[PDB]
């Protein structure tokens, strides 16, 4: 399953010569199913509020293998999750709390510690 | 005087210099002006949030390398602060 | 009676309006869009040129130059038009067509610089223009020019004092150049000796450099959406010795509070106005400020931003 299947094409319809970097990027990953999205793509889709609901399963597996997964810096995925609004956790409300558990068990962090705090104040 | 995974962080600065495109900055500024790119669902793309992420990575990796007594690492540090200055110079004073 | 000799002399005497549905009834909003070019910068556009005249630097043939993408550009445009000066504004090419039209209609000459270079490119070009003939061109330098806070010590401050009969307890102002906060504080604390006054600076949470400066931290600015404040550095016209407290406001607190001002108070408001009011509301959840008179600066009107995301529902 892919982002096109969940939300369709949410781009304002226009020719690629008239598209912004995020509009362009979204057209490059919209047919990419969730299970293969790179880490960079995953963080950005979260940051950009792109059906975060159905992304949680993929996030849950990327972190178990590497809790500080990220492209631009270590911990970027946790940083992106910090931006979630709790209300858009519809049917994966359960999968989120599974993630919070893995996150609330760590030692090395810094300006990430407030993000980990911000994650815990969304319900 | 010799590196470890500061290597894994000198590489991330230089390849983050394919996230400093002109339109990456210009999108950030137009967000600052209150003209973000609308989606069709309602709501907007947030280009200045991507720029904040880029600043955070560059700032973090420059800290990693700040006091590393090694030439290769100090070169990457100068490139990271040249790029941070490049971004800061575009925004400082904007909109006033 | 009073007949003004040109439009620059009409600045000030802006109303102080009580907020009834926002807060507890003790927030007083000074509406600085009631000004010749409809922002607080009208005051500094006037006095900065008055001061240049008084200093003799502005003479036959001398032209004005400033880099600005904001309300200072509009303020300088109407004053130069009112008093017969030639103005060149340097500014990024990200500026909208509609904003260019507003300035050209006020007679300003526009120099658009490369978009990705941002504000520094506009600052550089203005410096290169003055370097091409320093005797012909004069740079106003809104961030360092002490004529900026001088007009708030001579006008904005006194108006707040007179209107409140000295019973202002807190003064809240978002900081762009720092002039408003500096002069108003400098008048009330110095000239009238109310050292009790609590002066509050407002800045964005996403570029909190004033808070960084008072902690000795390194200055790390970023992009924000509170247009008009949040310069990303501590301008020379910000006197940190007078800042008692600094409140960071999020993008989303400023937008919604500005929209509350419009729908709940009938005061057209921009983002920076919503942010200053949001800071007053945050101060009032501390019960030590529950019974204090809070005067807040509202720098511009929302109609100037009618094209922006401020109007999304």
């Amino acid at each position: 399953i892919t982002l096109r299947k969940l939300i369709g094409n949410i781009n304002m319809t226009k020719e690629p010569e008239q598209q912004s970097p995020l509009e362009l990027w979204f057209e490059r990953i919209i047919d990419v199913p969730l299970e293969k999205l790179t880490v960079e793509d995953l963080c950005r889709a979260i940051r950009q509020n792109l059906c975060i609901d159905q992304l949680m399963p993929r996030v849950l597996e990327v972190l178990t293998k590497e809790p500080l997964a990220g492209e631009y810096y270590d911990g970027e995925l946790i940083a992106a999750l910090s931006t979630i609004k709790g209300e858009d956790l519809k049917d994966q409300k359960s999968t989120f709390t599974q993630i919070r558990q893995l996150i609330n068990q760590l030692e090395p962090s810094d300006i990430n510690d407030d993000l980990r705090k911000d994650i815990l104040k969304i319900n | 005087l010799n590196q470890k995974q500061e290597s894994a962080i000198k590489k991330i600065d230089n390849t983050i210099k394919n996230a400093l495109k002109d339109h990456d900055i210009i999108g950030t500024l137009k967000d600052m002006d209150g003209k973000p790119v609308p989606k069709e669902n309602g709501g907007y793309w947030d280009h200045m949030q991507e720029m904040q992420n880029t600043l955070r990575g560059l700032r973090n990796h420059a800290d990693t390398l700040k006091n590393v007594n090694n030439p290769e690492a100090q070169a990457a540090y100068g490139r990271a602060t040249d790029a941070i200055n490049k971004i800061e110079s575009a925004l400082k004073g904007y909109g006033i | 009676g009073k007949i003004f000799e040109d439009n620059s002399l009409t600045i000030g005497h802006t109303p102080l309006v009580r907020l009834n549905r926002i807060g507890n009834g003790r927030i007083l909003a000074k509406v600085e869009s009631r000004n010749p070019s409809f922002s607080v910068k009208c005051r500094i556009g006037a006095n900065m040129i008055w001061d240049a005249e008084k200093r003799g630097v502005l003479k036959p043939g001398v032209e004005l130059v400033e880099p600005t993408s904001g309300n200072t550009g509009i303020a300088l445009a109407y004053v130069a038009a009112a008093r017969g000066y030639k103005l060149t504004l340097t500014m990024p090419e990200t500026m909208s067509i509609e904003r260019r039209k507003l300035l050209k209609a006020l007679g300003a000459n526009l120099v658009l610089t490369e978009g990705a270079k941002g504000m520094k490119g506009a600052i550089q070009k203005a410096e290169e223009i003055v370097a091409s003939n320093p005797e012909k061109y004069l740079l106003l330098q809104q961030f360092s020019n002490p004529a900026n806070p001088e007009i708030h010590e001579k006008t904005t401050g006194p108006e707040i004092w007179e209107d409140t009969d000295g019973q202002v307890d807190v003064f809240i102002a978002g900081v762009g150049t720092g002039g408003t906060l500096t002069g108003v504080s400098r008048y009330i604390k110095g000239t009238k000796g109310k050292t009790d006054l609590i002066s509050v600076a407002v800045e964005p949470t996403d570029s909190p450099v004033i808070a960084q400066a008072l902690a000795g931290e390194e200055i790390k600015p970023g992009p924000h959406k509170i247009q008009g404040i949040g310069a990303g550095f501590i301008p020379a016209n910000l006197d940190l010795k007078l800042v008692d407290k600094v409140i960071g406001i999020t993008n989303e607190e400023a937008i919604s509070t500005a929209r509350r001002l419009m729908e709940e108070e009938g005061i057209l408001a921009g983002i920076s106005s919503g942010a200053a009011v949001a800071a007053a509301l945050k101060l009032q959840e501390d019960e030590s400020f529950t019974n204090k008179n809070i005067v807040v600066i509202l720098p511009s009107s929302g109609e100037r931003y009618l094209s922006t995301a401020l109007f999304a529902d």
